[PDB]
């Protein structure tokens, strides 16, 4: 305590850390709260989507050969991988830091747990061609064949208020027109586009209102508009969430345990692990349910 | 950075390390190849690259309660806590300059200066095997490798 | 001088299909930042006859 | 974020007069210091425009 060679300084070791990001895990926070829990070991899940058929004739009399047909079926699969991570210190250090009451372990269990969820985002938004059982790859929300690709024409970072709603309806009509889906949609934007959707309108010449107050006034289809940090630049994503759209299935919920110490100089070690998987709904003929903008 | 590199022994959740204490002679950085000498002092190897029979002895990072990290050099003339690497563990080595690691599984030789390099496994002792696809340009970067 | 401690972030994660491959450990570093306290002063005064 | 720490609050006193023709004198002094926060990586907290 306070060597008199240097007694001028004052320290308060309590620590701050680092704050995460702006709109970090908004999408994954909604998927993992509506998820269905399955048992561990089930690597693949399946589901069925039937079809439409039927030929029909017409006459004045009625005595004509009535036709007939039936409905086929096909199956859609997902996959459940396992994530894990660990942390640990030595023996002489932790007994030293236990003396001055520095919480140097609880500042890891609240810190690796963040990194464990943050590399699910590298699987949810980018995918991996490494975990495939039979044909159940995931590929990522911006490269999958179960995600409708739509190229934007106008840059949404420099456009005016009029070109935004003129090129946001052209995105929503790849879900109402050419893919026949219905229900309340929701939108996720870049951090940079959420900045530029705060500036001056350019059309409403009565007071001052922003572009975000025009999008959620002209298009009430969007039930939820949030920002998400996984996109960067000129890219958006509109889809359905729930069991009839983009959904997640949790294999094993996030648990943690301590590797037990045998000798007197065994280092302290802790392990956190997690397992879940993602899939978006498709129809039988190939009517998708998620659109990734550019 | 999703690949945090602030501990030189990352080799499993159940495998403990084997420690070789000793005295210092110079101020080397953690993650370099060592070699024990006369007396009870350790320093950098400074042997040839084409010499076999060397022990896998790397410099562990010093404790947190002594001013130790993965980039803080050791203080000379003191007790340097090192690591003898068993076969089948992952450790963060330190490569030299101007070499890219393309495939997971290349042979890891030893340069003469105390760093590692990708050499032909026919004239030098193979220490470890690469486990990360990165390209390095500055001498002293930490690359994950499995010691088998 | 008044010093204060700001630690860092860490963590390695590998994805597994089987669930049995070697998993990875890490730990949290630390560093400090420091300020300084100087002293300011000023005075004023008149004579006796004034 | 941007914060200040006061060493000694602003106080004032009078230099006492000994003789009959000692001039009147008064002294004011003050001590404090400033620092902005800074993370481990260097993620700052204040922006100065141009």
């Amino acid at each position: 305590m306070q060597r008199v060679d240097e007694m001028y300084r004052l320290v308060d070791s309590t620590g701050t850390g680092e704050d995460r990001d702006w709109g970090n895990q908004t999408l994954l926070g909604r998927l993992l709260s509506q998820a269905q829990t399955v048992s561990i070991g089930k690597k693949v899940i399946e589901s069925r989507r039937y079809s439409e058929a039927g030929r029909i004739n017409r006459s004045m009399s009625g005595q004509t050969d009535i036709d007939m047909d039936k409905t086929k079926s096909s199956y859609q699969k997902m996959v459940i991988p396992v994530f894990d991570g660990a942390y640990g210190r030595d023996f002489r250090d932790y007994e030293a830091m236990r003396s001055e009451m520095l919480p140097a372990l609880a500042e890891d269990s609240e810190e690796i747990e963040f990194t464990l969820l943050d590399d699910v985002n590298d699987y949810l938004w980018n995918g991996d061609a490494k975990l495939k059982v039979d044909t159940a790859v995931w590929g990522g929300l911006k490269a999958d064949a179960s995600v409708a690709a739509y190229s934007l024409g106008a840059d949404l970072t420099t456009a005016t208020e009029a070109q935004v709603v003129a090129e946001l309806l052209a995105l929503l009509d790849v879900l109402r027109i050419t893919n026949k889906k219905s229900g309340p949609f929701e939108l996720y934007i870049s951090p940079q586009i959420m900045s530029n959707w705060q500036k001056l309108a350019g059309a409403n010449t009565n007071g001052f209102m922003n572009i975000m107050a025009a999008v959620r006034a002209l298009i009430p289809e969007f039930s939820v508009v949030e920002a998400d940090s996984a996109l960067q630049g000129n890219q958006v994503l509109c889809s359905v969430v729930g069991t009839r759209g983009l959904h997640a299935k949790i294999g094993m919920m996030m648990s943690s345990y301590q590797v037990p110490r045998v000798m007197h100089n065994d280092p302290y070690q802790f392990v956190k692990w997690f397992a879940a998987g993602f899939q978006s709904n498709n129809s039988f003929s190939g009517l998708k349910s998620t659109v990734y903008g550019s | 950075m999703a690949n945090s590199k602030n501990s030189i022994f990352v080799g499993g959740a159940g495998r403990v390390k084997q420690t070789i204490e000793g005295l210092a002679q110079s101020a080397f950085k953690p993650g370099q190849l060592l070699a024990r000498a006369a007396g009870d002092a350790i320093d950098v190897t400074a042997k040839a690259s084409t010499t076999y029979g060397n022990e896998f002895l790397i410099c562990d990072d010093q404790p947190q309660t002594l001013g130790g990290g993965t980039d803080v050099a050791v203080t000379a003339g003191d007790t340097v806590q090192a690591i003898s690497v068993l076969p089948g563990q992952y450790v963060l080595l330190s490569f030299a300059a101007t070499q890219n690691v393309t495939t997971k599984g290349a042979a890891v030789a030893s340069n003469g200066d105390g760093n590692f390099k990708l050499g032909n496994p026919a004239t030098e002792q193979t220490f470890a095997v690469t486990e990360e696809i990165i390209n390095v340009t500055t001498a002293g970067t930490l690359v994950l490798c499995r010691a088998i």
